[PDB]
RNA sequence: AAUCCGCCUCCCAACAAGCUCUGCGUGGUGGGGAAGCCCGGGUGACAACCCCCCGAAGCCAGGGAGCCAAGAAAAGCCUCUAAGCACAACCUGCGGGAACCCGUACCGCAAACCGACACAGGUGGGCGGGUGCAAGAGCACUCAGGCGCGCGGGAGAA
RNA sequence: GAAUGCCGGCAUGAGUAACGAUAAAGAGGGUGAGAAUCCCUCUCGCCGUAAGCCCAAGGGUUCCUACGCAAUGGUCGUCAGCGUAGGGUUAGGCGGGACCUAAGGUGAAGCCGAAAGGCGUAGCCGAAGGGCAGCCGGUUAAUAUUCCGGCCCUUCCCGCAG
RNA sequence: AGCCGGUAGCGGGCGUGGAUCCCUGGAUGUCCGAAUGGGGGAACCCGGCCGGCGGGAACGCCGGUCACCGCGCGCGCGGGGGGAACCUGGGGAACUGAAACAUCUCAGUACCCAGAGGAGAGGAAAGAGAAAUCGACUCCCUGAGUAGCGGCGAGCGAAAGGGGACCAGCCUAAACCGUCCGGCUUGUCCGGGCGGGGUCGUGGGGCCCUCGGACCGAAUCCCCAGCCUAGCCGAAGCUGUUGGGAAGCAGCGCCAGAGAGGGUGAAAGCCCCGUAGGCGAAAGGUGGGGGGAUAGGUGAGGGUACCCGAGUACCCCGUGGUUCGUGGAGCCAUGGGGGAAUCUGGGCGGACCACCGCCUAAGGCUAAGUACUCCGGGUGACCGAUAGCGCACCAGUAC
């Protein structure tokens, strides 16, 4: 069954994602098929917050090889939610 | 469906062939995919180890080398001789290995 | 050119054989074939329009089976046909075959 | 998970109602997300926990389905 | 069907006005801001931010004239009415909420595209500064910007 | 032992022709085991209706950073569009879709053809044509009309008023 | 009794309270694909209706449902697409051979198409063809390279009969009886549905008199044996010696319904895996064998002359099939024209006629014996990495 916890996979760990915490922008890896509206809801029920804006982008898997074998990493989507003024997502503040 | 093993961790085996023919020991491990056993203190080899956290000072370690399972024979815990195994059905009737020289269980 | 809705008569393939020469039966040396090539022989299809149950039904039918359409109309009197579509009437009629 | 704890999970689950199964799955799905997050910042040494939870959720959903199936 | 559109008649207006739409200017406000000098950044700086000239192929635009070869459709939009409905509905103004999916890196006259090659070939659209040469997208030099072309060093025969 | 046989390997020509536009170089400093070839400075030259800049195709991570130099690079290589890894693409207003139709395609009705199939007013699909609401600046190593800041705007839902 | 795939490592776990693993059944099963809500450049996009989630009306997500055609009274059932060969049907070449080439051959082959299925086709005489005969069909041997066909060239090539394999026969239409329903030209009507009846070549049936009054039995159904999809038991060797290693050599033994074969440090009946001989299924599949049920089956004279498959037979024209190429050309089939009869009917025995016989057309079904090999197993005077499949290896891949 589908729950908010199937939509948010992991937080994004990078200097760029951390730089967003200051102004209330949290960046998650999400399920590649998930809609802004749905992520809005998922984040709100998982982190008890009020999402005001959602930016999403697709992230193509990089091509990679181990010896003879050419392959690809999985495709990913990342989402950047803005919480209401003053709110905070403590699991992420983290760091 | 499964590799057949007449011997198991860790009954007591006679090593019946190879450089260590005649030794007796416990089976430390059974490796069915290779069809092999490790017998305690049998088939010792010298292995090089790099100077590493796992092994500062480096140099060499001794490792026990696997033996082809067919080189090994269980010693009956009743009569004390190396034996072939027979199976016997109990009253349960679970089945068990038994010495083939006398009748005793081998576990 | 096609299929008789009644008999199932369909175009068939025939040879057209060209011959030259005097038949043996007439004292000639015999017939020689100067050509064989495929051709089709079609059914003599024609249109037959009929009113049945206040509707106009038409059949594409070999001339040989033109009377078979009218016979179908006769057999149709015993049927609740009024108010059906002409596609539906034609089906009931054909089903009588 | 230990085999005996699996039996135990199935017995306890089988006593539950669909609705109670839904609440419990949802909680476990939540508990998995927490685990995922911990794995990603390198703080989950006990990583067998992830395989486990995922199968509890399966087992539960499997049973939920049993319940609704007739 | 129609109060709309077409057609006939009458009255008033008619290179106007009015109404309407767009361009440009101004406009609360918000920004930028050189050389040079110090180590992309600082300063210059409270930077100044003004006048004159040239001036489009762009804009006002659905502008104008002339010509013959006589120059898409459909929706948006306005208007008309029909079933209906007229406590509805629609229009206008204001307020609050709501606003999905895909693309977006980088090359792009080329070493990243088409040519088996980091190939003197081929690749549609826009911008493309200054001076001088009658003009110009020509030519020479040159700005911004970008390059010296991924073997070199000598030698000074045929 | 021969088939200008077939597959493979290795010779010869030969240290030979060539190293891909005759726009062009020089020096100092740095780095490194190693430097004509990488970095920095100054000097010199070349393009400048381009050999600069922006879009669309096509390409598909080639982008940015760190660590590397076996091979790839016509030489060299410490460098690189190369190897390894990590990061990086953010939109109600840009583009396309949830709008329109063009050729054409498809195709209720219908017509035709041994089978397969071929046609076909409507409708539907089909765009680089029509329609539709965002400008200036700042910020990152790397995105920005997308994030931020300022000033503007569109549709949809609900409500209130006329 | 180990295990968390190839797959080691890091980092963590599981298992005699029976894990991993194997077999059976079930659950889950994103998107695309016949692909089927609609669209589309497959794997993307966009909707309607019902229900749910969120603060939820806009927005989004979750569950259900929505294509078209056929058949039967909006609803039911079915179809669609795939499959290596095999199979039937609808179409259907050419090189080549003829030492040229056209008829002819290649060949009804290659190939396209439709359809079926584990087979398909065919099948219960309007047969054969000379026997006073046989007795559905299929398939093998033979008949026979015969008979014949043939620019009587090149070539092509039957059938009966005989020996075998398998074995099996059924259901209808019509007469006539009854019933429901419809029609207008009102019944002794016509027509449609359903049921009853009937099914054959010594002709059979119908109807009207007379006489007579339990056995067989499925190809459908049910149960079961057997079989498949995992498995399991399974005899007998020690010592010495050379050697890295014994299974070699030596000494003394033992098993054998097992001395097939493969492993183990070299060459092993007795070490391992096996082998001979045995054993084994809760579940699913099969079940042509065994048992049971059900459907269905079954008389004799005599009379009547009602029925016995129609655009059919039959004749002619054009063609195809057959060994038959226009021939003395019948037979089977049928595109065109014409066009019957109901046994005193009709078709056939190679033009035709007579005689003498054979057989019952114009409705349908039918196991088995036959074909093939994607799949599993067994076995090779089969290959052994230029071989053998294109591929022993991550190949229908790189390119
Ligand atoms: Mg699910
Ligand atoms: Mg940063
Ligand atoms: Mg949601
Ligand atoms: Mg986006
Ligand atoms: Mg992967
Ligand atoms: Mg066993
Ligand atoms: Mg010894
Ligand atoms: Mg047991
Ligand atoms: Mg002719
Ligand atoms: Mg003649
Ligand atoms: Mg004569
Ligand atoms: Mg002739
Ligand atoms: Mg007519
Ligand atoms: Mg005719
Ligand atoms: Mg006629
Ligand atoms: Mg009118
Ligand atoms: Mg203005
Ligand atoms: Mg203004
Ligand atoms: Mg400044
Ligand atoms: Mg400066
Ligand atoms: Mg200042
Ligand atoms: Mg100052
Ligand atoms: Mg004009
Ligand atoms: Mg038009
Ligand atoms: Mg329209
Ligand atoms: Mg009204
Ligand atoms: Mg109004
Ligand atoms: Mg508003
Ligand atoms: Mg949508
Ligand atoms: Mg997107
Ligand atoms: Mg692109
Ligand atoms: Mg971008
Ligand atoms: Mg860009
Ligand atoms: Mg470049
Ligand atoms: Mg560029
Ligand atoms: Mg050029
Ligand atoms: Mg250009
Ligand atoms: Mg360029
Ligand atoms: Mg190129
Ligand atoms: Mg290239
Ligand atoms: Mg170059
Ligand atoms: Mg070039
Ligand atoms: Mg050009
Ligand atoms: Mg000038
Ligand atoms: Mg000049
Ligand atoms: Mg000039
Ligand atoms: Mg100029
Ligand atoms: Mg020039
Ligand atoms: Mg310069
Ligand atoms: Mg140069
Ligand atoms: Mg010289
Ligand atoms: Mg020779
Ligand atoms: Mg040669
Ligand atoms: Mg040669
Ligand atoms: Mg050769
Ligand atoms: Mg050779
Ligand atoms: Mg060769
Ligand atoms: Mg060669
Ligand atoms: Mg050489
Ligand atoms: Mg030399
Ligand atoms: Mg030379
Ligand atoms: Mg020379
Ligand atoms: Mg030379
Ligand atoms: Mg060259
Ligand atoms: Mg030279
Ligand atoms: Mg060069
Ligand atoms: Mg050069
Ligand atoms: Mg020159
Ligand atoms: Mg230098
Ligand atoms: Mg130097
Ligand atoms: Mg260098
Ligand atoms: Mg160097
Ligand atoms: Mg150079
Ligand atoms: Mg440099
Ligand atoms: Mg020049
Ligand atoms: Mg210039
Ligand atoms: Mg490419
Ligand atoms: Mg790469
Ligand atoms: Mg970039
Ligand atoms: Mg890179
Ligand atoms: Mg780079
Ligand atoms: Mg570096
Ligand atoms: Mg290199
Ligand atoms: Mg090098
Ligand atoms: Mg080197
Ligand atoms: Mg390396
Ligand atoms: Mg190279
Ligand atoms: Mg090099
Ligand atoms: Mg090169
Ligand atoms: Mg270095
Ligand atoms: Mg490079
Ligand atoms: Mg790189
Ligand atoms: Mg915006
Ligand atoms: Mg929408
Ligand atoms: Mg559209
Ligand atoms: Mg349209
Ligand atoms: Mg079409
Ligand atoms: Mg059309
Ligand atoms: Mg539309
Ligand atoms: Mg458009
Ligand atoms: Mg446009
Ligand atoms: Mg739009
Ligand atoms: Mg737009
Ligand atoms: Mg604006
Ligand atoms: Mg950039
Ligand atoms: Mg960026
Ligand atoms: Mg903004
Ligand atoms: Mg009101
Ligand atoms: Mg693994
Ligand atoms: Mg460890
Ligand atoms: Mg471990
Ligand atoms: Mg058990
Ligand atoms: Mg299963
Ligand atoms: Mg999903
Ligand atoms: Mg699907
Ligand atoms: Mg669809
Ligand atoms: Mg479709
Ligand atoms: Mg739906
Ligand atoms: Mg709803
Ligand atoms: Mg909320
Ligand atoms: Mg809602
Ligand atoms: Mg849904
Ligand atoms: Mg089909
Ligand atoms: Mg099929
Ligand atoms: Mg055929
Ligand atoms: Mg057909
Ligand atoms: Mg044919
Ligand atoms: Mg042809
Ligand atoms: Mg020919
Ligand atoms: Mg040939
Ligand atoms: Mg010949
Ligand atoms: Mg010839
Ligand atoms: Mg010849
Ligand atoms: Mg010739
Ligand atoms: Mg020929
Ligand atoms: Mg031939
Ligand atoms: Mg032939
Ligand atoms: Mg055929
Ligand atoms: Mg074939
Ligand atoms: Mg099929
Ligand atoms: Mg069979
Ligand atoms: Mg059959
Ligand atoms: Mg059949
Ligand atoms: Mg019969
Ligand atoms: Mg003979
Ligand atoms: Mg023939
Ligand atoms: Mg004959
Ligand atoms: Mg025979
Ligand atoms: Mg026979
Ligand atoms: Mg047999
Ligand atoms: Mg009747
Ligand atoms: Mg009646
Ligand atoms: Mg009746
Ligand atoms: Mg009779
Ligand atoms: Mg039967
Ligand atoms: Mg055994
Ligand atoms: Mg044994
Ligand atoms: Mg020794
Ligand atoms: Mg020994
Ligand atoms: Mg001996
Ligand atoms: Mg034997
Ligand atoms: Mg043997
Ligand atoms: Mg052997
Ligand atoms: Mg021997
Ligand atoms: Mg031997
Ligand atoms: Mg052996
Ligand atoms: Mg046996
Ligand atoms: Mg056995
Ligand atoms: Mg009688
Ligand atoms: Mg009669
Ligand atoms: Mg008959
Ligand atoms: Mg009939
Ligand atoms: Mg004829
Ligand atoms: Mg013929
Ligand atoms: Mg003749
Ligand atoms: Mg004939
Ligand atoms: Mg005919
Ligand atoms: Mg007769
Ligand atoms: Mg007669
Ligand atoms: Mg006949
Ligand atoms: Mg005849
Ligand atoms: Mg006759
Ligand atoms: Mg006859
Ligand atoms: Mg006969
Ligand atoms: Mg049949
Ligand atoms: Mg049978
Ligand atoms: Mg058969
Ligand atoms: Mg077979
Ligand atoms: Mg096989
Ligand atoms: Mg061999
Ligand atoms: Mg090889
Ligand atoms: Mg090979
Ligand atoms: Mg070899
Ligand atoms: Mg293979
Ligand atoms: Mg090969
Ligand atoms: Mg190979
Ligand atoms: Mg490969
Ligand atoms: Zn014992």
């Amino acid at each position: 069954m589908k729950t908010a916890y199937d939509v948010i996979l992991a937080p994004v760990l990078s200097e760029k994602a951390y730089a967003g915490f200051a102004e209330g922008k949290y960046t998650f890896w999400v399920h590649p098929k998930a809609t802004k509206t749905e992520i809005k809801n998922a984040v709100e029920t998982a982190f008890k917050v009020k999402v005001v804006k959602v930016n999403t982008l697709h992230v193509r898997g990089k091509k990679k090889r181990l010896g003879r074998y050419l392959g690809k990493r999985p495709d990913r989507k990342k989402a950047i939610v803005q919480v209401a003024p003053g709110q905070k997502i403590e699991a992420l503040e983290g760091l | 469906m499964r590799v057949k093993m007449h011997v198991k961790k860790g009954d007591t085996v006679l090593v019946a062939s190879g450089k260590y023919k005649g030794r007796v020991g416990k089976v430390k491990e059974v490796l069915p995919k290779k069809y092999a056993v490790i017998v305690e203190g049998v088939n010792i080899v010298k292995k090089a180890v790099r100077v590493s956290p796992k092994y500062p000072q480096g140099g060499f370690i001794e490792k026990e080398a696997p033996l082809h399972a067919s080189k090994v024979r269980p010693i009956c815990p009743a009569c004390g001789k190396p034996t072939r195994v027979r199976k016997k059905f109990l009253e349960n009737g679970k089945k068990i290995r038994v010495c083939a020289k006398c009748g005793g269980a081998l576990d | 050119s096609k299929v008789c809705e009644i008999s199932g008569k369909r175009p068939i393939v025939a040879n057209s054989i060209q011959r030259r020469g005097k038949a043996k039966r007439e004292g000639g040396v015999g017939k020689k074939t100067t050509g064989i090539s495929k051709r089709r022989q079609y059914p003599n299809l024609q249109k037959v329009r009929v009113r049945v149950a206040g509707q106009e039904i038409t059949f594409r039918v070999a001339a040989s089976h033109i009377p078979k359409v009218y016979e179908l109309v006769e057999r149709a009197k015993g049927l609740k046909l009024e108010g059906l579509s002409p596609k539906e009437i034609k089906k009931e009629l054909l089903k009588l075959l | 998970m230990k085999l005996s704890e699996v039996r135990k999970q199935l017995e306890e689950a089988r006593k539950l109602s669909p609705v109670e199964l839904e609440k419990l799955v949802r909680e476990k799905k939540r508990e998995l997300m927490e685990l995922r997050f911990q794995a990603s910042i390198g703080q989950l040494s006990q990583n067998h926990k992830i395989r486990d939870l995922k199968r509890q959720i399966a087992r539960l959903l499997t049973v939920l389905n049993e319940k609704r199936r007739q």
